DNA sequence: TGTTTAGCTAAACA
DNA sequence: TGTTTAGCTAAACA
């Protein structure tokens, strides 16, 4: 099977792609998984590597949430196995396949890889995503000011809509800013679509 | 080039403030399918007079053919809300075109 | 009545497709405050012609006088879209009150 | 000190698994993408299986259908796994919920099946570790008015709380709600629905005055 | 004395 | 052959 490990011999990876304010690490979120762990136990064992710089302790590859919820349940140990060949991309992959990463988390992960001189090509390869996926998330790293406000106050969350908004703003900024400056304006695939249609109707009556 | 059934025509002219000649021209064209130039030539009118006559009656029809709740509204809106209101009108004009061709097809 | 200043008038006729006489009539009436009948009598036109001429220019004025980024729209809409257009208008006239009261507060 | 490789040919998907075939995580994009990562890096999240009581030597997936398909598409003979013979249907729901893998419809339908067993909302909530309110919201989906249903199935609306808001509105003023939905261009969201309600309240109050 | 709108023309345009 | 729209009248209206 897997093997029970003592929790106090396990540490979270500080380079894990999810950040502290990730919604899956919220008090409700952990309380909910703690609850099910108290009742039924952990049935999806976590992956750890051996900590090379601190003998006898382990580092989480995946399973931070079960690990916290195991604490919340008051457990001594937690099912696990060891896989010493588990790198940062493997973590991104696992988290992506669980939809656990926010657009910002993904963009920031891509930032870090670019900063190491990796190319879009290879970042795409190493998380099993398309060059277009990388491009879309790169846009988030340097957003125009008002589109940034919208994104960080969570008026717009969808990476593809944010891209659609930025494209619109690159061509007709004043208009895009007026649109955003209306407190009542919902930002969605559809509202943005209407915005683009409107803009295109004006360019034509510029040449008319 | 577009047509009305007898009953659709009758409904368009009901309470319409227009004289006999406009009625005669419109009936000829929208009901009897005769070309507007016929009337221009025979009444000695410009093609534009006759076009206008037909248009009065045709408008009247579209006004009576609206479903309940429809109503003209006027406002001063931000330009992009103006666009949407215009897009709304188009989609609605299409639905009324489908409603007319269906009444006529039942008749 | 309806009166304009020469500069307001200038702006209304800018790129208006209208001939000399309409301009002459409208300036006479809207700017100089002369009564429409004077022009009717002197150009040998019906009172209706003169009214129409004034009206063309006056409308043109109201269109150009709408705050920039706004537009008049008119349409026949489902009841639900009617409501929205009305809610939009209210929120818009509030934002213009804040724009006006702000210019006025600065200068 | 590990999981164990099992042959794929000895493993079968559980046919009562709470995810339905049209689940977006079972789309060809989804599976081909996981196949790709499996070919390159291997399966690093081992699947859970139980022994098949009615068919010696064979297994049933507790969790890991997607890895299992992706493993096949990548051309693997085997897949990392461990056996956990104490894994029931609620455990499956819970694991899928923890991964946000279940659609609102999938959750509602799971709740329908439990209701149909004479279980009470109380205990269905308990068994998937959720609130009474969660159960109630999803129960609404089991008996939707026709047009609201179409909107939900075509995916025009996906948020269970908006669907709830729609039904309330439709219970009071149905023909109007149907006209609103009969417009293909009308986006259904917390905010658009809010405007619908405001509109309805403007009519109700010219109905009495 | 001004407004409105069916009805007409002209004449560029579709 | 049909449409558009400034500009004109007539005539009911306030």
């Amino acid at each position: 099977g897997p093997i029970e490990l003592d929790l106090d011999l396990i540490d979270e990876d500080p380079h894990q792609p999810r950040t502290a304010d990730n919604p899956g690490f919220s008090p409700e979120s952990i309380a909910e998984i703690g609850a099910t762990i108290k009742e039924r136990g952990v049935k999806s064992p976590i992956s750890v590597r051996e900590n090379q710089e601190q003998p006898g302790r382990y580092i989480i590859n995946h399973g931070a949430r079960r690990y916290r919820g195991s604490k919340w349940a008051g457990k001594k140990s937690i099912p696990a196995f060891i896989d010493n060949d588990y790198n940062e991309a493997d973590q991104v992959i696992e988290n992506l396949q669980r939809n656990e990463l926010t657009p910002r988390e993904i963009a920031d992960f891509i930032g870090r890889e670019l900063a190491k001189g990796k190319k879009k090509g290879d970042i795409a390869k190493e998380i099993g995503k398309s060059p277009a996926f990388i491009t879309q998330h790169v846009t988030l790293l340097d957003l125009p000011e008002k589109i940034a406000d919208a994104f960080n106050t969570g008026r717009v969350r969808d990476v593809t809509v944010v891209n659609e908004l930025v494209t619109a703003f690159k061509k007709r900024p004043e208009e895009v800013e007026a649109w955003l400056d209306d407190d009542t304006q919902e930002i969605t695939r559809g509202t943005v679509k209407l915005l683009r249609e409107f803009l295109d109707e004006k360019k034509l009556a510029a040449a008319l | 080039k577009k047509r009305l059934t007898e009953s659709q025509f009758q409904e368009a002219i009901q309470g319409l403030e227009v004289g006999q000649q406009t009625i005669e021209i419109a009936r000829g064209v929208l009901v009897d399918g005769k070309p507007q130039a016929t009337f221009a030539t025979s009444l000695g009118l410009t093609r534009g007079a006759v076009s206008q006559a037909v248009h009065r009656v045709w408008a009247a029809f579209e006004d009576k053919n609206l479903p309940e709740g429809y109503a003209r509204v006027t406002a001063v809106l931000p330009e992009h809300q103006a666009y949407i209101v215009r897009k709304w009108e188009a989609d609605a004009k299409k639905k009324q075109e489908t409603k007319r061709k269906l009444a006529a097809a039942l008749e």
